[PDB]
């Protein structure tokens, strides 16, 4: 993704307060642009061009964004292939919610947070709304979350839930044992909404084109005050730390979201016969077949040769008949093997999926062809005597010509 | 407004809308119709709308926006 990146602010003083996320974010080489969640002049696409390739909304408590940035919009800007990053503290608004809804993430009401009494900072306005999240309920996922040991992160906002069964959904930071997501004034009547260690705090989607979205549901998790705080639990016997850990998990989450930590490609692929080098049209039947693809990760700045131990290479009809582990030589995954007795359009699917990584996705369709008439084995040992009869018969008649035409009676 | 000619029967279902289809070519008369199978779902969403309760008041706002006038609402934004 290109590196323009549009900030809906929310007063066009929150840059100021949060200066040390934005400068981190220009100095790994961003172009950023603030502007007022509602403007007149703002817009994503002008003639179906995605003029902004990466968006972050820092601006929780709207209602109508300015301009024409519905949440339709939103949704096809992450459907064109594009990256959001949302914030949002205890102040939701209705059309953040929503777009959480279109991704597949619900978000508490408008007026709740992620209370929990046995984890508050000692920083706490006496609700113990402030909740210090540990670094062992994490994804543990290093592409994610880096690669450092974190210390106890801060955190002050609204508790989501994601679906169990949702294939696509992730969980970056999943809340504490005994956290729940209420209303601080009101008495607890309903059943809560994400009552246990199901309370999200951030929850991030990988769509089915590759779109990375990160739902934070707090702002101030990125603020300059919980970067540069202490943290302690105000458990008795509890440690003091220096550093709150924040700005590392911080950093991961937005190099993973703008496509810069994980990402893989895949280059040419090539199959042909055991001892050629060009492709023929359609295979027989049991003959050796040599595939070999091309897989690259983007480390840093450029792509290099991809690690790669478990990678599979599935030759599939209707359902597969031949998975094999693509194993590594010079800078290709290749495999030879053999191609089965049935006859048809047979299709290799190279999938790769990962717990960070992007999806990977290659299929060649080829066709397996029968053997031809001239193929089939001949002057086979097992029928030597069929053969010889047949030869012995012509023969014989040949003897029965001379003896028949000139044979002398007596 | 809707008959079919050879069933001589007015339709039951006159609006239907497809959901993984779409149209790709009809025949002039309408003889021969071609649909194009979509893509996979890009990305999965909730089956019903976000929690409401009834704790405190909904309060739902009004759009308030035109051709001329394109300009949002925040909440918690500091009036000159
Ligand atoms: C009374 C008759 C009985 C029939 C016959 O002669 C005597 O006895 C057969 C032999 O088995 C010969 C084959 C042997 C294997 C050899 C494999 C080569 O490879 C191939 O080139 C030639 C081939 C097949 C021979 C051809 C002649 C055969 C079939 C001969 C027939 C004409």
């Amino acid at each position: 993704s290109g590196p323009r990146t549009l900030v809906l602010l929310d007063n066009l003083n929150v840059r100021e307060t949060h200066s040390l996320f934005f400068r981190s974010l220009k100095d790994r080489g961003f172009e950023l642009t603030f502007k007022t969640a509602d403007d007149p002049s703002l817009s994503l696409i002008k003639y179906g061009e995605f003029l902004y390739d990466n968006l972050i909304i820092f601006s929780p408590s709207v209602e109508d964004f300015g301009g024409n940035i519905n949440v339709e919009t939103i949704s096809a800007f992450i459907d064109g292939g594009g990256s959001v990053l949302v914030a949002a503290s205890s102040d939701i608004g209705d059309p953040l919610r929503e777009l959480g809804s279109e991704c597949g993430i619900e978000f508490d009401e408008e007026k709740t947070a992620v209370i929990d009494h046995h984890n508050y900072d000692i920083s706490d306005l006496g609700q113990h709304t402030l909740i210090v999240a540990d670094t062992e309920n994490l994804l543990k996922a290093p592409t994610i979350v880096g690669k450092s040991s974190l210390n106890p992160i801060l955190f002050r906002g609204v508790g989501m839930v994601a679906d169990p069964d949702n294939p696509l959904v992730l969980d970056i930071l999943t809340g504490s044992s005994t956290s729940y997501s209420f209303f601080p004034d009101k008495p607890i009547t309903q059943y809560p909404h994400a009552v246990g260690k199901n309370t999200l705090l951030i929850a991030g989607l990988q769509a089915r084109n590759n779109a990375r979205v990160i739902f934070s549901g707090s702002l101030d998790f990125f603020s300059d005050s919980f970067f540069n705080s202490a943290v302690q639990k105000a458990a008795p016997g509890s440690q003091r730390y220096s550093q709150t850990g924040n700005y590392e998990l911080a950093v991961a989450l937005s190099r993973w979201v703008f496509k810069e930590e994980g990402v893989l490609r895949v280059g040419p692929v090539s199959h042909h016969r055991v001892g050629e080098t060009a492709p023929p049209n359609a295979y027989t039947v049991t003959d050796l077949v040599e595939y070999s693809i091309v897989i690259q990760q983007l480390s840093n700045g450029k792509w290099v040769p991809f690690d790669g131990d478990d990678i599979q290479l599935e030759f599939v009809r209707i359902d597969p008949f031949v998975r094999t582990f693509l194993k590594k030589k010079g800078g290709k995954y290749s495999v030879q093997f053999k191609l089965p007795d049935v006859y048809g359009v047979f299709q290799f699917k190279v999938d790769y999926n990962r717990l960070g990584y992007t999806h990977l996705y290659s299929s060649t369709q080829v066709s397996v062809r029968p053997l031809q008439h001239t193929q089939y084995e001949r002057f086979i040992p097992s029928a030597y005597p069929y053969y010889a009869s047949a030869f012995s018969m012509m023969l014989g008649l040949f003897i029965f010509s001379i003896v028949f035409l000139h044979m002398k009676e007596k | 407004p809707g008959f079919d000619r050879t069933r001589n029967a007015e339709i039951g279902n006159k609006d239907i809308k497809f959901k993984h289809l779409e149209e790709a070519f009809t025949s002039e008369h309408w003889l021969v119709r071609i649909y194009k199978v979509k893509a996979p779902d890009n990305r999965e969403t909730l089956d019903h709308k976000p929690r409401v309760t009834n704790i405190f008041p909904k309060q739902k706002y009004l759009s308030k926006k035109t051709t001329k006038r394109k300009r949002g609402y925040i909440k918690n934004k500091l009036v000159f």
